[PDB]
């Protein structure tokens, strides 16, 4: 069977298949927070998303681009996981003849500003709460509810996308999924079930599926140089195992030993006994036969071994009957044809007597003569792949296109020797009286050669060969049809690939066996009495596998464009950096899956790149979420990386408390935030080189003090900095206030002067709140010397805002959809795995 | 840190056979030349 | 190499011997491939890794004045490691191509498969040796160009 | 990452006995010395490998 490693990997695949990313909650995640000042009519509204994602990940340098990429992946996974929730069983009240939402389900918290309010504000917020309504809407003819709540735009985008995905799932996808799996069950003789869709509460239940049934096969085939991996995992997951049976020995007793005083080469070989190597070789032969084209048989002669003449001539004459290696496909290399034909020529001349006159052909090509009273031409049976002579598939239909197949990448029905694979076979009675051209011409030549005994033997075991090929066509056209089969055009290309002598496509794997092995192959018959266990889980395996491959596809697609957007921080890197970064942030199973292929042939960056441009992507929820999440992450300003930083001296306001009450009613706060970047005339761009020469001249600090006397702005470098949000009630420490955004050191060693100047890579933003007591002088904060502040950073996004009472709930512009608390949801995704295999009748 | 030595494909990885440095190869080259010339001198007159 | 091309274990293919007693004076097989191109001559250089390519090249001024050369094994530059040009199968050089064509001409296939698998390891090994030669060994004690060309 | 700035201290004297540019022909004119140059090149420029 399988080597245990791949079985472990597929077990991990199925384990990863049975996880859910979505969530079901009663109240959506909190998005906004309110902080109360000493102001009784104005508060500070802060959208908590920004501060929440302001405290994740460690810092950055252009010295670690792979760390930067790893961080970026962490942030996009953060935003992906933040919104993967579905609202169900939402609470409500009822008044004024109308159902009314809850302040908690609003998504915003303002519950610490009520007791400082007045009567008018309480009345207004009461009326506004009474304003909120619910709408008894419909989707796919099912009752739903719609109301108004608040959510940040990046989370709201993903929430809307998941709502669209669940609407699409509830509309059309599941029906065609059921139909496609039922078609597969019809063709592959597998029975599935629909019981879980048929309870007495079926009509008012909402379904959820994570995996689409259509597994666009092109996505598995698009993997470069993966043909050998597809083959090995195909035979791992789909190939069944049976038992080997011998026919009645009286047949060989009466046919090849009708006489007892004399004997033939066949009669000597009929008394042979097996060893383990011949059983393994027969297994190899049948394995090659079950996969034409990809597995090709070869010969070996052990150095410690010596062949027998009887063995080799029997081998030739019998292997001319076992094999089909011509026409439109092939099974053996040309060397096999040459050994078989020369063995045939030797067998056709060991007993050459007067009663048979043989007309020798003039050519030096072996097997060139006429034999028999009719002088039958034996030159026909050369083994050429073009005409196919010398094999079973000669003058026989093998490839057809009957009906629309379930897997559009595998349209083929393969019929050996004119048999059809739609009739169940009674092996004890089938095969008595059908015939084709090659076998008849072979027996006619044998009689023309005067060999009675072999003719009787082969005619006796004709049904035995047919029941062999019957089981073979069953196992080929019944079980092996899946996305792992070789593609149609590639299968067409097999014969030109072999005869031309190039390797533009995948080189078929080659297999080697022994000479005497073919006789034991023809006298042991394979029966599929036990089918493989992992058959009824294949479609699940494809849908997951295709999904993580599409995940890596979109990751490569968008991660390619990193350097062009930010040249000054990804300067020194290479596509290999994010290649290894995503290899760090993917599960191990798919990594092993490609490991079984890419270990055996080299791959390179271009190959991944051209693999991106293949537009093959698999419909799935994770794909939708990640695509719209990366599309929601186009702006890096929403990622807490910025360069709009300035070392500029400014003065903290220390106002006059000429009226305590009026000043307390208003909410006054400080922030070093800049509403807009200044004019370019007050900003001089600094790099490491200008600073280095400034230190070299010995006028570094003096120039900076002069510029700060000039009251200018400094943009130390273009290397994106990491930012932190802060709130305080008192003065901040001196370190964060008076600090410099650079570092400068200078020492001496051995009579030499050495120096180093760095730029700060970490920075922070903060907010300052002023609290005033009643028994304070109006000039309490007045000082002889006002303080200096250094840091000035700019943001486009209104992160923190001072808001009056009536404008607090202006955020109510998000549409939220809910399902009734009397509804119910179940998962259906794992239910794909169920199914039973109809064992064929057998004798 | 150098991009040539970072790897993502499991085709160029295996167990290490032996190691080497400058001085060992230098002294080995000197010894092999010395042995060759002395054997040349010794095997003849 | 001649005796390897002559000793064979499958069914015989035909050979036509040439005039002289030098080895590799014959033609073989169905496509009549001439093995006489595989003989070694110092002035010409056929039959080895430096055949049908450019092996040494001159660039911008070097720190050391006695040697400016850069060695190019099998026509591959070390910049192929940092920014490769062709795809995985498209990587080849002329003598390797002729070796593969001769082996597949001689009816020998499994060895051809082993070597065709083997090729990128060979090329990257020589890429590393190119990096070692052009970067690490640059010193005043490197062989000057006059003596190397002489 | 440390950088040199050519600041001169008022109480320092610098002395040198070497000129750092070099003439290779002085090295290579030595009679019967190619083997010595080769072996010490091996001893010098060869990194640690495996």
């Amino acid at each position: 069977f399988t080597v245990p490693d791949v079985q472990k990997i597929l077990d991990d695949i199925k384990a990863l298949a049975a996880e859910q990313v979505y969530k079901i909650v009663k109240v959506p995640s909190i998005s906004f927070r309110h902080i109360v000042m000493q102001s009784r009519d104005r508060v500070l509204r802060v959208d908590t998303y920004y501060e929440e994602m302001s405290q994740v990940g460690d810092v950055i340098t252009e010295d670690e681009p792979e760390k930067f990429y790893s961080t970026i992946i962490k942030k996009v996974r953060f935003i992906r996981g933040k919104g993967s929730f579905i609202l169900h069983d939402i609470p409500t009240r009822d008044h004024r003849g109308m159902e009314v939402a809850e302040p908690e389900v609003l998504g915003v918290e303002f519950k610490n500003v009520l007791p400082v309010l007045t009567a008018e504000h309480r009345a207004m917020i009461q009326n506004a709460l009474d304003g909120s309504i619910i709408e008894n809407g419909n989707v796919a003819t099912r009752d739903v509810d719609v109301f108004i709540g608040a959510c940040s735009e990046p989370v709201y985008r993903i929430y809307n996308r998941l709502q669209g995905y669940i609407e699409a799932v509830q509309l059309q996808e599941l029906r065609n999924s059921i139909g496609w799996l039922e078609r597969l069950g019809h063709r592959k003789r597998i029975t599935y079930s629909q019981e879980v869709l048929t309870d007495f509460r079926r009509q008012d239940t909402i379904w959820v599926l994570a995996l689409q049934l259509p597994v666009n096969p092109q996505v598995v085939w698009d993997v470069p140089r993966s043909s050998i991996a597809n083959l090995i995992m195909n035979i791992a997951t789909c190939l069944p195992t049976g038992e080997y049976i011998a026919p009645n020995p009286r047949i060989s007793s009466i046919t090849l030993t009708q006489r007892i005083t004399t004997t033939g080469p066949f009669a000597i070989l009929t008394g042979s006994t097996p060893t383990a190597q011949q059983l393994n070789d027969v297994r190899k032969i049948y394995l090659a036969l079950m996969f034409p084209g990809q597995i090709i048989l070869d010969l070996k002669i052990d150095p410690g071994e010596r062949m027998d003449p009887a063995v080799r001539m029997v081998a030739g004459v019998v292997g001319h009957l076992l094999f089909t290696a011509g026409g439109r496909f092939t099974n053996l290399t040309q060397n096999m044809a040459r050994q078989l034909d020369i063995a045939l020529n030797d067998y056709l001349l060991y007993m050459y007597n007067t009663r048979v006159q043989v007309n020798y052909g003039p050519t030096g090509e072996p097997l060139d003569f006429q034999i028999g009273r009719n002088q039958y031409d034996c030159n026909v049976f050369r083994a050429d792949f073009a005409t196919g002579t010398g094999y079973n598939g000669w003058a026989t239909i093998d490839v057809e296109y009957r009906e629309p197949a379930p897997y559009v990448h595998a349209q083929r029905y393969i019929r050996y020797c004119g048999i059809d694979s739609r009739e169940l076979i009674n092996p004890t009675t089938y095969g008595i009286g059908m015939t084709y051209h090659c076998y008849n011409e072979m027996l006619r030549m044998l009689v023309a050669a005067g060999k009675d005994s072999e003719a009787a033997y082969f005619r006796s075991m004709l049904p035995f060969h047919m029941v062999r090929f019957a089981r073979i066509n069953q196992i080929i056209n019944e079980d092996l049809h899946s996305v792992f089969s070789l593609p149609d055009d590639m299968f067409n290309a097999l014969l030109p690939d072999l005869i031309a002598g190039a390797h533009q496509n995948a080189d078929p794997v080659v297999l080697d066996v022994s000479w005497i092995s073919l006789w034991f192959a023809f006298n042991r018959s394979f029966e599929p009495t036990h089918r493989n266990e992992m058959l009824e889980v294949a479609p699940l395996i494809e849908s997951v596998y295709a999904s993580e491959l599409s995940v890596m596809k979109v990751d490569m697609r968008h991660l390619s464009l990193m350097q062009r957007r930010f040249p000054d921080v990804l300067i020194q890197a290479r596509p290999s950096h994010f290649w290894k970064a995503v290899l760090n942030d993917s599960p191990e199973a798919v990594k092993a899956v490609m490991n079984l292929s890419h270990s055996h042939n080299f791959i390179n960056i271009r190959d991944m790149m051209r693999w991106v441009m293949l537009p093959s992507l698999q419909p799935s929820l994770k794909l939708a979420l990640e695509e719209e999440a990366w599309a929601a992450a186009n702006d890096f300003e929403d990622l807490m990386l910025t360069d709009q930083v300035y070392m500029h001296r400014d003065m903290l306001p220390e106002p006059r408390l000429d009226d305590i009450e009026r000043f307390r009613q208003e909410g006054f706060y400080y922030t070093n935030m800049l509403e807009a970047p200044p004019e370019i005339d007050r900003v001089v761009q600094y790099t490491y080189e200008i600073a280095r020469l400034q230190a070299n001249m010995g006028q570094f600090r003096a120039a900076l003090r002069r510029i700060m006397d000039d009251d200018d702005w400094v943009r130390f470098g273009g290397v994106l900095r990491t930012v932190r949000v802060k709130f305080y009630d008192a003065r901040p420490p001196d370190d964060v206030l008076q600090g410099l955004p650079f570092s400068y050191d200078t020492n001496e060693r051995g009579g030499l002067a050495y120096a180093t100047i760095k730029y700060a890579t970490e920075t922070t933003i903060f907010y300052l709140i002023y609290n005033v007591e009643f028994s304070n002088t109006p000039d309490s904060l007045v000082l002889i010397n006002p303080t200096y502040t250094m840091t000035k950073v700019f943001i486009n996004k209104r992160i923190v805002e001072r808001v009056r009472v009536g404008q607090i709930l202006a955020v109510l512009n998000r549409r939220f959809v809910a399902y009734k608390g009397k509804m119910r949801i179940m998962d259906i995704t794992q239910s794909l795995k169920m199914g039973t295999k109809l064992a064929a009748p057998t004798v | 840190q150098r991009p040539e030595r970072i790897k993502t494909t499991p085709y160029l990885e295996g167990d290490v056979l032996s190691s080497d440095s400058g001085p060992l190869l230098s002294v080995f080259a000197l010894q092999e030349i010395m042995q060759k010339v002395r054997q040349v001198q010794a095997d003849y007159m």
